[PDB]
Protein backbone atom coordinates (compact mmCIF):
# COMPACT_ATOMS: atom_id res chain seq x y z
CA UNK A 1 0.00 0.00 0.00
CA UNK A 2 1.87 3.23 -1.16
CA UNK A 3 -0.87 6.40 -0.53
CA UNK A 4 -3.32 4.79 -2.76
CA UNK A 5 -1.03 4.82 -5.94
CA UNK A 6 -1.72 1.09 -7.72
CA UNK A 7 2.17 0.04 -7.35
CA UNK A 8 1.03 -3.83 -8.79
CA UNK A 9 1.62 -4.85 -12.06
CA UNK A 10 4.78 -2.57 -11.90
CA UNK A 11 6.79 -3.85 -9.51
CA UNK A 12 8.01 -7.71 -9.89
CA UNK A 13 6.04 -10.41 -9.14
CA UNK A 14 7.32 -13.63 -7.31
CA UNK A 15 5.11 -15.81 -9.08
CA UNK A 16 7.07 -16.00 -12.45
CA UNK A 17 10.29 -17.27 -12.97
CA UNK A 18 11.55 -14.49 -13.99
CA UNK A 19 11.42 -10.92 -11.97
CA UNK A 20 9.97 -8.55 -14.92
CA UNK A 21 7.04 -7.04 -14.11
CA UNK A 22 3.65 -7.90 -15.69
CA UNK A 23 3.98 -4.11 -18.00
CA UNK A 24 7.41 -5.04 -18.40
CA UNK A 25 6.34 -8.16 -19.88
CA UNK A 26 3.93 -6.70 -21.92
CA UNK A 27 6.84 -4.50 -23.25
CA UNK A 28 9.30 -7.72 -23.80
CA UNK A 29 6.51 -9.68 -25.91
CA UNK A 30 5.86 -6.39 -27.84
CA UNK A 31 9.46 -6.24 -29.06
CA UNK A 32 9.63 -9.86 -31.24
CA UNK A 33 13.54 -10.40 -30.47
CA UNK A 34 15.65 -11.82 -32.83
CA UNK A 35 16.60 -14.61 -30.80
CA UNK A 36 20.37 -13.91 -31.13
CA UNK A 37 23.80 -15.68 -29.83
CA UNK A 38 23.23 -14.21 -26.46
CA UNK A 39 21.81 -18.19 -25.53
CA UNK A 40 23.66 -20.65 -26.44
CA UNK A 41 22.93 -22.17 -29.70
CA UNK A 42 25.75 -24.64 -31.83
CA UNK A 43 23.53 -27.32 -30.08
CA UNK A 44 20.43 -25.86 -31.98
CA UNK A 45 22.02 -25.71 -35.01
CA UNK A 46 23.10 -28.72 -35.43
CA UNK A 47 20.26 -30.22 -34.17
CA UNK A 48 18.10 -29.46 -37.05
CA UNK A 49 14.41 -29.15 -36.39
CA UNK B 1 28.49 -17.46 -22.81
CA UNK B 2 30.08 -21.09 -23.37
CA UNK B 3 32.26 -23.50 -21.46
CA UNK B 4 34.77 -22.21 -19.33
CA UNK B 5 38.20 -24.64 -19.21
CA UNK B 6 40.41 -23.04 -16.18
CA UNK B 7 39.97 -21.35 -12.94
CA UNK B 8 36.41 -22.51 -10.41
CA UNK B 9 33.15 -21.18 -9.71
CA UNK B 10 32.50 -20.83 -5.85
CA UNK B 11 29.17 -19.60 -4.06
CA UNK B 12 30.71 -16.52 -2.99
CA UNK B 13 29.33 -12.74 -4.24
CA UNK B 14 31.99 -10.35 -4.81
CA UNK B 15 32.11 -7.06 -6.70
CA UNK B 16 32.58 -7.23 -10.46
CA UNK B 17 35.89 -7.55 -11.43
CA UNK B 18 37.21 -8.54 -14.68
CA UNK B 19 33.67 -9.26 -16.28
CA UNK B 20 33.00 -13.00 -18.42
CA UNK B 21 29.98 -12.26 -19.76
CA UNK B 22 26.01 -12.85 -18.53
CA UNK B 23 26.66 -11.67 -15.05
CA UNK B 24 30.19 -13.81 -14.52
CA UNK B 25 32.92 -11.85 -13.64
CA UNK B 26 36.31 -13.67 -12.50
CA UNK B 27 39.24 -12.60 -9.88
CA UNK B 28 42.40 -13.64 -8.27
CA UNK B 29 41.67 -14.59 -5.49
CA UNK B 30 42.63 -16.54 -2.19
CA UNK B 31 40.16 -19.28 -2.11
CA UNK B 32 46.60 -21.89 -2.29
CA UNK B 33 46.10 -18.73 -4.57
CA UNK B 34 44.41 -19.13 -7.65
CA UNK B 35 42.21 -17.85 -10.23
CA UNK B 36 38.12 -18.15 -9.21
CA UNK B 37 34.96 -16.97 -11.81
CA UNK B 38 32.32 -16.47 -9.56
CA UNK B 39 28.96 -15.21 -10.25
C1 LIG C 1 -3.89 -1.80 -7.25
O1 LIG C 1 -3.14 -1.56 -6.03
C2 LIG C 1 -3.95 -1.58 -4.84
C3 LIG C 1 -3.03 -1.22 -3.69
O2 LIG C 1 -3.55 -1.69 -2.45
C4 LIG C 1 -4.61 -2.94 -4.68
O3 LIG C 1 -5.46 -2.92 -3.54
C5 LIG C 1 -5.42 -3.29 -5.93
O4 LIG C 1 -5.93 -4.61 -5.82
C6 LIG C 1 -4.55 -3.18 -7.18
N1 LIG C 1 -5.34 -3.44 -8.37
C7 LIG C 1 -4.90 -4.20 -9.38
C8 LIG C 1 -5.85 -4.37 -10.54
O5 LIG C 1 -3.80 -4.74 -9.37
Amino acid sequence: YFGGFNFSQILPDPSKPSKRSFIEDLLFNKVTLADAGFIKQYGDCLGDI
Amino acid sequence: AGCLIGAEYVNNSYECDIPIGAGICASYQTQSQSIIAYT
